[PDB]
């Protein structure tokens, strides 16, 4: 059943990431943003500032040189500006994707060679394992993942008093259907009968809030009885 | 950027106009602000909304009462960085 | 601190003020103001995207039942009030009194996208959802269990006997609801603890302000207004004049923006560290010491804040 689960859950990965076009959004948008901030530097060019033509060549064609220095001087400080401005831009973006890999490194450490306890930091859901896969420029994790379904309601007790005494699950739950008691762990049903050998015996039953009157069972009363 | 004198509506961000306002409360499509968000639906045009948050639910709860799941699921999600 | 204010500068009229000439002439230094609305529009952008991926993770929308059994313990210091139309906790409402100009030049203000009531819809979503489910409801669907039952979860998750807590229930809670109101007192008492948020709006309302004041900058120009040069010269040298004045205003402007990413960006690194807070220190019970407060963690819950989030840890 998990095996059939597994490979369902395989094949949709496979269908969804071929037919929505719109999931890799993450990837795409820092290219095209390195593309468009190389774009408007060349864009930057043709500016003329405030001097007489954006061509160098046009200036010293036509110009003379006790002149044309100051045209020059405003070429220069207008191209430098913009690429103060331009290395100041990738440098900052550099700093956000520097975070971006040491936030992908601490991923890669914990959810894949390890399995970690820390709530949807390896994805919703409880954490089985995950697999890393290349991208360009980038890295995609599959986490597989357990999540529960089909729940019922049944009532509790937080513990028994049997002979005067006491009991409290070893680990898991209380839990009746209407007629009878039995103990189960905490995220599956599994009802099992209520030993002595499943629980353990703390004090007596007349401090805890709830407890109810039930047997508990004695794996040794049967073989010390028929003997 | 030219006005039209028919369906003006004064929300907190300013002054919408091309839109209809819609008493039910939907998802928020494209994000205007103050709460408010907009979409092209049903004859079709564009409406301009509240948002609603999620589903409404109450869990019943009790002092004797425990929920317990019996089946289970193995899902696989995918995550890009 | 969650995020910061959505601010907008418009380039060419605070630049040239109701000017065809200096827009004209301001047209010659290529794409600098195609930048700067870029630029801003990103980090406004970006505002919205850390507050929704902070507060929205949670399908639904959960409440409390009428019935207030919780065994002895106390929750009416956090839990939404009815009375007020400001629906929200007594605290919240002393997080709202504790913290508190002109548009004139482009210097708009955007409202955020997310209104303060349904901050407080998701806060009270998650304080339900914690107080009726446990930490079930981060994983699936959120199944019901009786109170003291999941504390004495959460204390055979730190390594005491679960026996512990029932022999001695009623103290604890005791203990628990004197507690919640010292932390009252104290948010009532002490002023200087908010400061953390703040000084974050005194780092817009103080650097923005300077802005303003740059405009009273003659850079060599003859004066700091516009209007009197265009008054009183001839073109072919109120461009001498004009250029000064633009180059002037154009570098100021550009400061301020590298400064506001600078500031966003750290902003955004405060998000991100809340956001997994939120994810652990909330929606689980986290083994991790001094990530949630000092000393063996048990609970934490969320209350909301003026561009803020407050965590109150239960240890
Ligand atoms: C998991 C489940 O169904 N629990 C049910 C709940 O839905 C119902 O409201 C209540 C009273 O009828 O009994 C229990
Ligand atoms: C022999 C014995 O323990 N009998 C108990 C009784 O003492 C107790 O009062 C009752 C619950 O009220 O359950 C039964
Ligand atoms: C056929 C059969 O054994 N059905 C049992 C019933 O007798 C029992 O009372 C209940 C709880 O013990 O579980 C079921
Ligand atoms: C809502 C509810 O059922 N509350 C119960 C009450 O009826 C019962 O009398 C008491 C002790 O048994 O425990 C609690
Ligand atoms: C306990 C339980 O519900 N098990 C179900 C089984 O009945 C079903 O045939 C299968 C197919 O999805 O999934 C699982």
């Amino acid at each position: 059943l998990i095996a059939n689960q597994f490979n369902s859950a395989i094949g949709k990965i496979q269908d969804s990431l071929s037919s929505t076009p719109s999931a890799l959004g993450k990837l795409q948008d820092v290219v095209n943003q390195n593309a468009q901030a190389l774009n408007t530097l060349v864009k930057q060019l043709s500016s003329n500032f405030g001097a007489i033509s954006s061509v160098l060549n046009d200036i010293l064609s036509r110009l003379d040189p006790p002149e044309a220095e100051v045209q020059i001087d405003r070429l220069i400080t207008g191209r430098l500006q913009s690429l103060q401005t331009y290395v100041t831009q990738q440098l900052i973006r550099a700093a956000e994707i520097r975070a971006s890999a040491n936030l992908a490194a601490t991923k890669m450490s914990e959810c894949v060679l390890g399995q970690s306890k820390r709530v949807d930091f390896c994805g919703k859901g409880y954490h089985l394992m995950s697999f890393p896969q290349s991208a360009p420029h980038g890295v995609v994790f599959l986490h597989v993942t357990y999540v529960p379904a089909q729940e019922k309601n049944f009532t509790t007790a937080p513990a028994i008093c049997h002979d005067g005494k006491a009991h409290f699950p070893r680990e898991g739950v209380f839990v009746s259907n209407g007629t009878h008691w039995f103990v189960t762990q905490r995220n599956f049903y599994e009802p099992q009968i209520i030993t002595t050998d499943n629980t353990f015996v703390s004090g007596n039953c007349d401090v805890v809030i709830g407890i109810v009157n039930n047997t508990v069972y004695d794996p040794l009363q049967p073989e010390l009885d028929s003997f | 950027v030219y006005s039209t004198g028919s369906n003006v509506f004064q929300t907190r961000a300013g002054c919408l106009i091309g839109a209809e306002h819609v008493n039910n409360s939907y998802e928020c499509d494209i994000p205007i602000g103050a709460g408010i968000c907009a979409s092209y639906q049903t004859s079709q045009s564009i409406i301009a909304y509240t948002m609603s948050l999620g589903a409404e639910n109450s869990v019943a709860y009790s002092n004797n009462s425990i929920a317990i799941p019996t089946n289970f699921t193995i899902s696989v999600t995918t995550e890009i960085l | 601190p969650v995020s910061m204010t959505k601010t907008s500068v418009d380039c060419t009229m605070y630049i040239c003020g109701d000017s065809t000439e200096c827009s004209n002439l301001l047209l010659q230094y290529g794409s600098f103001c195609t930048q700067l609305n870029r630029a801003l529009t990103g980090i406004a952008v970006e505002q919205d995207k850390n507050t929704q991926e902070v507060f929205a993770q949670v399908k639904q929308i959960y409440k409390t039942p009428p019935i207030k059994d919780f065994g002895g313990f106390n929750f009416s210091q956090i839990l939404p009030d009815p009375s007020k139309p400001s629906k929200r906790s007594p605290i919240e409402d002393l997080l709202f009194n504790k913290v508190t100009a002109q548009k004139f030049n482009g210097l708009t203000v955007l409202p955020p996208l997310l209104t303060d009531e349904m901050i407080a819809q998701y806060t009270s979503a998650l304080l339900a959802g914690t107080i009726t489910s446990g930490w079930t409801f981060g994983a699936g669907p959120a199944l019901q269990i009786p109170f003291p039952m999941q504390m004495a979860y959460r204390f055979n998750g730190i390594g005491v006997t679960q026996n512990v807590l029932y022999e001695n229930q009623k103290l604890i809670a005791n203990q628990f609801n004197s507690a919640i109101g010292k932390i009252q007192d104290s948010l009532s008492s002490t002023p200087s603890a908010l400061g953390k948020l703040q000084d974050v709006v005194n780092q817009n309302a103080q650097a923005l302000n300077t802005l303003v004041k740059q405009l009273s900058s003659n850079f060599g120009a003859i004066s700091s207004v516009l209007n009197d040069i265009l008054s009183r010269l001839d073109p072919p040298e109120a461009e001498v004049q004009i250029d000064r004045l633009i180059t002037g205003r154009l570098q100021s402007l550009q400061t301020y923006v590298t400064q506001q990413l600078i500031r966003a960006a750290e902003i955004r690194a405060s998000a991100n560290l809340a956001a997994t807070k939120m994810s652990e220190c909330v929606l689980g019970q986290s083994k991790r010491v001094d990530f949630c407060g000092k000393g063996y963690h048990l609970m934490s819950f969320p209350q909301s804040a003026p561009h803020g989030v407050v965590f109150l840890h239960v240890t």
